[PDB]
RNA sequence: UAAGUUGGGCACUCUAAGUUGACUGCCGGUGACAAACCGGAGGAAGGUGGGGAUGACGUCAAAUCAUCAUGCCCCUUAUGAUUUGGGCUACACACGUGCUACAAUGGACAAUACAAAGGGCAGCGAAACCGCGAGGUCAAGCAAUCCCAUAAAGUUGUUCUCAGUUCGGAUUGUAGUCUGCAACUCGACUACAUGAAGCUGGAAUCGCUAGUAAUCGUAGAUCAGCAUGCUACGGUGAAUACGU
């Protein structure tokens, strides 16, 4: 419904709905809703009048907004620039973690191979 | 005092049943005798090192012959 | 018809079946020696057994006519090479074959709670779908369909 | 398995330092004394009334 | 010592391992109580032990072997308390009143060839 | 009546810390010229108590300079050696082996009642510090005890619901444990995120008897980076023979 703005999946499992939004794999999806009588029959928005406000408002109180952790996320990029880690002269390139430019190929960054 | 008598094997704990039998009969007080110490152990082999067939570790048994005889009242003449 | 038998001397009084396969059922299922917590385990769901259904419970448990074994391929390595051969069951074997082929051929299908599955997967169990009622088919798949040796019998 | 422990205490074999020297027949490892075979323990119970001349009071 | 316990009622001995201390009666390794058949006295199928005077001073954990419905039920009792007979000899002195060694002094008897029950016969057959 | 029992050596058990009866030997039992061992009440000890231990002289060097002696060998500013540029793990994995999640006749995680073999003057824990976890407690006693006991069943969670769902102790990477210097160019635990394939299964092979095989509990001979394999016995230990 108003979950995500445009609901991605549909007709399908409740917390499949949470699978395909960023931020969470599958891991705290039933860890966040706590509502009474909270369960889940294979219907996102079916069989359901009002559950996702608990949910909002569950999601909207923890710590982790949804957006806010992406954009810490992707502002210290130019923090850790600092002579450190964190792929440098890294990303940069082609090499990732690992050294796997020996090993085998770039399947983390790979422009043209 | 209540002590024990870890000897060496089965008539080495019987000569030293004995002996402290003797030393505790110098001094002048109430001495002990036999004491019960009904048989209960095991045994296991494994390897050692270079190269001795079977029984691991060349050595008489895990026995834990023991004794409890001593003293009741210790004076000076209870060191000899 | 073999006379020679294993020794048996094994009872099963049922007073719901008026027979000695209830009981059958009550002691091959059992476990830690449940007699009595059978019954009372065999009775949770049995309500629950002829009200998820609409026949009766009794006679369902016409899904009892599709689970024996009934010619198995067993073991006799015939003529000095290692074959398999198949053999035919007695009255007193594929009944306690059969009692049990549901409570171990058939727990990879399950839902709501312990024992209403159980009448769940016993229901629509006769028309071949399940596992453990594809083992009947299997068996006769593994020693008749497959022409072999039959002369090693047991 | 205090049977055990009063058995295996000076063990030599590969490595003896392995062996833990504690009190020779009585317990009471910690909390006591170690250098010549003396454990506190043990030499109160084995001085008990005033046996070998060991255990005293002070007297400087 | 309280284990191969012989005791046989109408033809039903049963071994049993009582261990001295633990009191885990458990009957076929489970519930005792909705096991046997009939066996009305269930409190009152002990009749020596409450003169033994060890219902909860030794865990019995053995098994029935023949015997009828009712008659491999009252087996196990005998079977412990030949068990105490070797476990303490205060018990053999302590159930002189009673003192249950043998209690089946005839069988089972009836459909029979030539004889109704080798034995009676029909007289008089009420219309 | 402090499982460091604070007693009365208070009353003795189930008792530990030298063995014992017992086991062939008449035995109930007759071999026919003929004992007997089985087992009868035999004692708790089904009979060497139950039992084991036992490596008889050997055979294969099959193994050993890298298990060493050596018929003895291999480097002589390099094969050593005070030790970094740096190592045989991280790439397709080619196997044995390491537990594993493939399910509702049920998942991770509550409090949690009950032996242990062994660990310990620096180290074990009752609501407490440590109850998802990898750890940052000094520490009562300081080793029959005391600690693991927050172990276990016949006597219990939960919960998500014919499945990728609160079912996945794989990879991966900032990062906390173990070590971070040689991992830049050699390991991992469970997590802040990643948490695969995975509905009983390959080429091919391996496994099954009422205090024990197994199994709730479960164990090291131990290296300054791998415990995730059987490994200790109180009780869950439920089941035991068409056929020679």
């Amino acid at each position: 419904a108003r979950i995500a703005g445009v609901d991605i999946p549909r007709e399908k499992r409740v917390v499949i709905s949470l699978t395909y939004i960023y931020g969470i794999g599958t891991s705290t999806a039933q860890k966040i809703l706590e509502e009474a009588n909270v369960s889940a029959d294979t219907r996102v928005k079916d069989l359901t009048d009002d559950e996702l406000g608990r949910i909002r408002e569950v999601v909207d109180g923890y710590k982790v907004e949804g957006d806010l952790r992406r954009e810490t996320n992707l502002n210290i990029k130019r923090l850790m620039e600092i002579s450190s880690y964190r792929g440098i002269r890294h990303r940069r390139g082609l090499p990732v973690r690992g050294q796997k430019t020996k090993n085998n190929a770039r399947t983390r960054k790979g422009p043209v191979k | 005092i209540r002590i024990r008598l870890k000897a060496y094997d089965h008539r080495v704990i019987d000569q030293s049943a004995e002996k402290i039998v003797e030393t505790a009969k110098r001094s002048g007080a109430d001495v002990s005798g036999p004491i019960p110490l009904p048989t209960e152990k095991s045994v296991y082999t494994i390897i050692r090192a270079v190269h001795k067939y079977k029984d691991s570790r060349e050595q008489f048994e895990q026995r834990t012959h023991k004794r409890l005889i001593d003293i009741v009242n210790p004076t000076p003449k209870t060191v000899d | 018809p073999r006379k020679g038998s294993v020794p048996k001397r094994d009872v099963l009084p049922d007073p719901i079946h008026n027979s000695k396969l209830v009981t059958k059922l009550i002691n091959k299922i059992m476990l830690d020696g449940k007699r009595g917590t059978a019954q009372r385990i065999l009775y949770s769901a049995f309500d629950l057994v002829e009200q998820r259904s609409g026949r009766d419970a009794l006679e369902v448990f016409e899904a009892i006519n599709n689970i024996m074994p009934v010619l198995e391929v067993k073991a006799r390595r015939v003529g000095g090479s290692n074959y398999q051969v198949p053999v035919e069951v007695r009255p007193e074997r594929r009944t306690t074959l059969g009692l049990r082929w549901l409570v171990n051929y058939a727990r990879l299908r399950g839902e709501k709670t312990m024992e209403d599955r159980l009448a769940n997967e016993i229901l629509d169990a006769a028309n071949n779908t399940g596992g453990a009622v594809k083992k009947r088919e299997d068996t006769h798949k593994m020693a008749e369909a497959n022409k072999a040796f039959a002369h090693y019998r047991w | 398995a205090k049977t055990s422990m009063v058995a295996k205490q000076q063990k030599k074999q590969k490595y003896a330092v392995r062996e833990y020297t504690r009190c020779e027949r009585c317990g009471r490892p910690h909390s006591v004394y170690r250098k010549f075979k003396l454990c506190r323990i043990c030499f109160r119970e084995l001085a008990y009334k005033g046996q070998i001349p060991g255990v005293r009071k002070a007297s400087w | 010592v309280e284990y191969r316990g012989t005791g046989r009622r109408k033809n039903s001995v049963a071994r049993v391992r009582l261990v001295p201390g633990e009191g885990n009666i458990t009957v076929n390794n489970r519930d005792v109580r909705e096991y046997l058949p009939f066996e009305s006295l269930i409190l009152d199928l002990n009749q020596p032990f409450d003169v033994t005077e060890t219902k909860g001073n030794y865990d019995v954990l053995v098994n029935v072997h023949g015997g009828g419905f009712t008659g491999q039920a009252q087996a196990i009792r005998h079977g412990i308390a030949r068990a105490l007979l070797e476990a303490d000899p205060e018990y053999r002195g302590s159930l002189k009143r009673a003192g249950l060694l043998t209690r089946d002094p005839r069988m089972k008897e009836r459909k029979k060839p030539g004889l109704k029950a080798a034995r009676r016969s029909p007289q008089f057959s009420k219309r």
